[PDB]
């Protein structure tokens, strides 16, 4: 076969190992989920520095707390705007979820509280920006540097999915780059508990999977998908579906057809016409060998990875950081003041917070 | 070229949930 004795007896133990470890991770999540925590910090125990981001109904910016001098990523949402919005329930969930999780790729909430006005999340800083600017500046990246990528987006839903959570908003956008040049995911305003089927239409376009395009029910296996289109687009330089309007984005999704870069292996496009696989049926991570088809894929077969969940492997990009608050790797935004009213909005609504 | 095309379509920016 494929593997001798030696290499055979190694990843099935490598497989055991990891259920073992999924079934301690779930029930640590468990309790956390059960049983949160809140109103761990105040407003005027910070400086603001500078805006890293905005929405709709918020903004994150660049903290300092006061009393240990670190640096954080503070999410700032408007409780107005969140209910006018529609947002109670996905806001109230990516706050429950990020304290509940633990994972070395998963972004660290620290501190979250609430005013009159405003909710307040605060996230380690993570300092080398999105992914997005990173591929957009250098172009695309070579197979190898997007492997250490892509190995970890695969580790990090391994894990998410243990906990029934599905994911559904991975794009380069969604992903940070911190000091070692690893990957933060930090927003979950679209993740869901999901053991079976779910429904919402949700995501970007470029990485809807076909069944959610077509208005099915589906699983956590829309999240592979997404990383069949995350690998192309970072191997690539540019997402394999795409046109002037989302709904010609639509069309080529579930057409079934997908062209690659001549410069692609054969390996890389043989594992994302599995995760680019339109049919559930045959779809990789969605079979019944579950993740280890896309572990033991044949363009992982360099990956060791334990080194990368242990971080012992050396990044092959470590963004430019001139010092703790570093901001170079972020937009720059107008600064809008923090007004904080002297009359309780929304507080029903908000109580869980 | 694919890269062009992907130029024409107007969404090389970053791209916000539907
Ligand atoms: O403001 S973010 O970059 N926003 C996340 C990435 N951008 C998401 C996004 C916004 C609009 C459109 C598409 C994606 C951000 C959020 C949370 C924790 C952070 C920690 N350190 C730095 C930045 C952080």
């Amino acid at each position: 076969g494929h593997m001798g004795n030696a290499a055979a007896a190694k990843k099935g133990s490598e497989q055991e190992s990891v259920k073992e470890f999924l079934a301690k991770a779930k029930e640590e999540f468990l309790k956390k989920w059960e049983s949160p925590s809140q109103n761990t910090a105040q407003l005027d125990h910070f400086d603001r520095i500078k805006t890293l981001g905005t929405g709709s109904f918020g903004r994150v910016m660049l903290v300092k707390h006061k009393e240990t001098g670190n640096h954080y990523a503070m999410k700032i949402l408007d409780k107005q705007k969140v209910v006018k919005l529609k947002q109670i329930e996905h806001t109230l969930n990516e706050k429950r979820i990020l304290q509940a999780v633990n994972f070395p790729f998963l972004v660290k909430l620290e501190f979250s509280f609430k005013d009159n006005s405003n909710l307040y999340m605060v996230m380690e800083y993570v300092p080398g920006g999105e992914m997005f600017s990173h591929l957009r500046r250098i172009g695309r990246f070579s197979e190898p540097h997007a492997r250490f990528y892509a190995a970890q987006i695969v580790l990090t839903f391994e894990y998410l999915h243990s906990l029934d959570l599905i994911y559904r908003d991975l794009k380069p956008e969604n992903l940070l780059i911190d000091q070692q040049g690893y990957i933060q995911v930090t927003d979950f305003g679209f993740a869901k508990r999901v053991k079976g089927r779910t429904w919402t239409l949700c995501g970007t376009p470029e990485y809807l999977a076909p069944e959610i395009i077509l208005s099915k029910g589906y699983n956590k296996a829309v999240d592979w998908w997404a990383l069949g289109v995350l690998i192309y687009e970072m191997a690539a330089g540019y997402p394999p579906f795409f046109a002037d309007q989302p709904i010609q984005i639509y069309e080529k999704i579930v057409s079934g057809k997908v062209r690659f870069p001549s410069h692609f292996s054969s390996d890389l496009k043989d594992l994302l016409r599995n995760l680019l696989q339109v049919d559930l049926t045959k779809r990789f991570g969605n079979l019944k060998n579950g993740v280890n088809d896309i572990k033991n894929h044949k363009w992982f077969a360099t990956t060791d990875w334990i080194a990368i969940y242990q971080r012992k492997v050396e990044a092959p990009f470590i963004p430019k950081f001139k010092g703790p608050g570093d901001t170079s790797n972020f937009d720059d935004y107008e600064e809008e003041e923090i007004r904080v009213s002297i009359n309780e909005k929304c507080g029903k609504e908000f109580t869980e917070f | 070229t694919t890269y062009a095309d992907f130029i024409a379509s107007g969404r090389t920016g970053r791209r916000s949930a539907i």
